[PDB]
């Protein structure tokens, strides 16, 4: 073993001169021998410790027109790339720019050596990422995504993922070279799990970029990623889900989504907390202002599945904020919204939803829960149970808190949205006579009248609306007059908002 | 009518982290 | 050419000599 190293060390200087010789017959033979040397452990340690030999190998690979000489030098460099010290020699000898040129080779063996060596450098060699980028390696790797060897594609896509992570420039290059369509096509075509996994990781990295994200959606990546949501490989499923969640907010104009939504609803019952989390967040965005998707989600038992997720989640706002938001969406503005409002009750959802209004809930989850209750209150069968769970005193208490703040962004949420939301929910709960006795008995009429002076139009409308509902009973109509409500309601008659003026007239009539 | 629908903006790149590939790489070149 | 032909025969002979030492 030690005598092998001595023999190699002495041969190398002479082998170096022959390898960088004019005569290509000399060079071919020298390169074949250098490759044979690089297979044995002792003599390859000698090769990587000679900077001039490694340079000769790199120069010859760049320059040769002989196929056997391309294969041997590339194989030599590939053997050196399994060791830290060999990686450093390749880097220091301008071997990254050379290997990037070889990614354009028509010789498949050279291509396969070049990508695997480059993969080794990208994993283990400080500086290798900037060098590959600098050499224009990304444009070339993207062009290679139309090859059909699945193993070569798995390594190519992993090189793309390493290079794109945390680098805006590499994401845009990938996009400018047709990266999205090629990646999405791979997901639509192959079944090799290693390749699906690496490709899904590139798409995950591109899905946070705001130029790439729309491009992935247009190519059908939403539907392509959905195809693998029940694969036995968990790392594949989780990557597809993380990616779908990033893309979800730009996919609301998309169609042929029936299969994806169906599977997301089934995934809400996973015992994996990251799966449930992504399924909830994706569903919340895909139901947002999309009546077609809402109908499909309700039809496959989405309400039950979402209520069960809120019950399991507890004080986990990462899960409840999106789940509640999806329920909010499914309970308004489509054919089956009445059925959905009833369904939240029938599947044990009312007690748990009212509880989410209470601490330690934060303002994003409170804003959305208030909104869900507002929708649920459109269905008369929820009026009574919602009263029983304590929704009214708590909505009123949040309204006082948010209004007092607006005189004397908290947690991401504007306090005016909480005033509009809570009063809006009280506006609709006040359709029940029993609710009117609770609301009024909490000394709310003074504050509702003071809200008529609010500059924001949406708050005027909602405050006038709840005042309008309360006035239908006589004793309440007198307390509204006594609070000096006549003046501000008269000035609200001449409003550009049609609803504000309507409710304002209706209050004035019922005070006589 | 009901409450306003709203998008939540998820922008998570995850983390970077290979050994399944070591087998792929050596199989591809032999 | 003639001069370059001698360069080849010697250079290829150097290679076979090295290949005996190593293999």
């Amino acid at each position: 073993e030690q005598d092998d190293a001595e023999l190699a060390t002495r041969a190398i200087p002479e082998l170096t001169k022959l390898l960088n010789d004019e005569d290509q017959v000399v060079v071919n033979k020298a390169a074949v021998m250098v490759h044979q040397l690089s297979k044995k452990e002792a003599s390859r340690h000698a090769i990587m410790r000679s900077p001039q030999m490694v340079s000769a190998i790199v120069r010859t690979m760049q320059n040769t027109n002989d196929v056997e000489t391309a294969r041997c030098t590339a194989g030599t460099l590939h053997n050196l790339s399994h060791h830290r010290e060999g990686l450093l020699a390749i880097f220091k000898s301008g071997g990254i720019p050379a290997l990037v040129k070889m990614l354009g080779s028509p010789v498949d063996s050279v291509l396969f050596y070049a990508i695997t060596t480059l993969h080794n450098l990208l994993l283990h060699q400080e500086g290798a990422k900037m060098a590959v980028r600098l050499a224009g390696g990304l444009q070339k790797m993207v062009a290679l995504l139309n090859k059909t060897n699945v193993k070569f594609l798995a390594i190519t896509t992993d090189c793309l993922q390493i290079l794109a992570y945390g680098n805006q420039e590499s994401k845009l290059i990938i996009l400018a070279s047709g990266g999205p369509q090629a990646l999405v096509n791979i997901m639509r075509t192959y079944t090799y799990e290693k390749l699906l996994w690496t490709t899904s990781r590139v798409l995950k990295v591109l899905s946070v970029c705001s130029s790439n994200k729309p491009a992935i959606v247009e190519a059908g990546g939403m539907q392509a990623l959905g195809l693998h949501l029940t694969d036995p490989s968990q790392r594949l499923v989780q990557n597809c889900l993380w990616t779908l969640r990033n893309l979800s907010d730009a996919a609301t104009k998309q169609e042929g989504m029936e299969g994806l939504l169906g599977t997301l609803v089934q995934l809400l019952g996973s015992d994996d907390i990251n799966v449930v989390t992504c399924a909830a967040g994706i569903l919340s965005n895909l139901t947002c202002n999309n009546y077609k998707n809402k109908m499909m989600v309700c039809q496959v038992g989405g309400i039950e599945a979402l209520v069960r997720t809120v019950l399991r989640a507890g004080d986990r706002e990462d899960i409840t904020e999106p789940a509640i938001c999806a329920l909010r969406h499914l309970t308004s503005r489509h054919q089956e919204a009445e059925m959905a409002q009833n369904a939240v009750r029938l599947h044990y959802g009312l007690p748990v939803v009212v509880k989410l209004l209470h601490p330690p809930s934060h303002w994003p989850l409170i804003k959305a829960t208030v909104g869900l209750i507002r929708n649920l209150a459109l269905c008369p069968a929820n009026h009574a149970p919602l009263r029983e769970q304590g929704a009214i005193p708590r909505l009123v208490q949040l309204l006082v808190r948010a209004h007092q703040d607006t005189q004397r962004f908290v947690e991401g949420v504007r306090m005016e949205e909480i005033v509009e939301g809570c009063t809006g929910a009280l506006h609709i709960l006040a359709r029940d006579v029993h609710n009117r006795i609770v609301i009024r008995g909490l000394n709310t009429i003074p504050l509702f009248v003071q809200l008529l002076y609010s500059p924001i139009e949406n708050i005027q409308r909602v405050a006038a609306g709840v005042l309008c509902e309360l006035a239908q009973d006589k004793e309440a109509a007198e307390a509204i007059e006594a609070e000096g409500a006549t003046a501000p309601l008269t000035e609200l008659l001449h409003s550009r908002n049609e609803g504000v003026a309507t409710y304002a007239a209706a209050v004035l009539f019922r005070m006589s | 009518l009901g409450a306003n629908d709203e998008l939540i903006s998820f922008k998570d790149e995850g983390e970077q982290e290979e050994r399944d590939l070591a087998d792929v790489k050596s199989s591809l070149v032999n | 050419s003639q001069e370059q032909l001698e360069h080849r025969e010697r250079s290829l002979q150097t290679l076979r000599d090295i290949q005996r030492m190593l293999f």
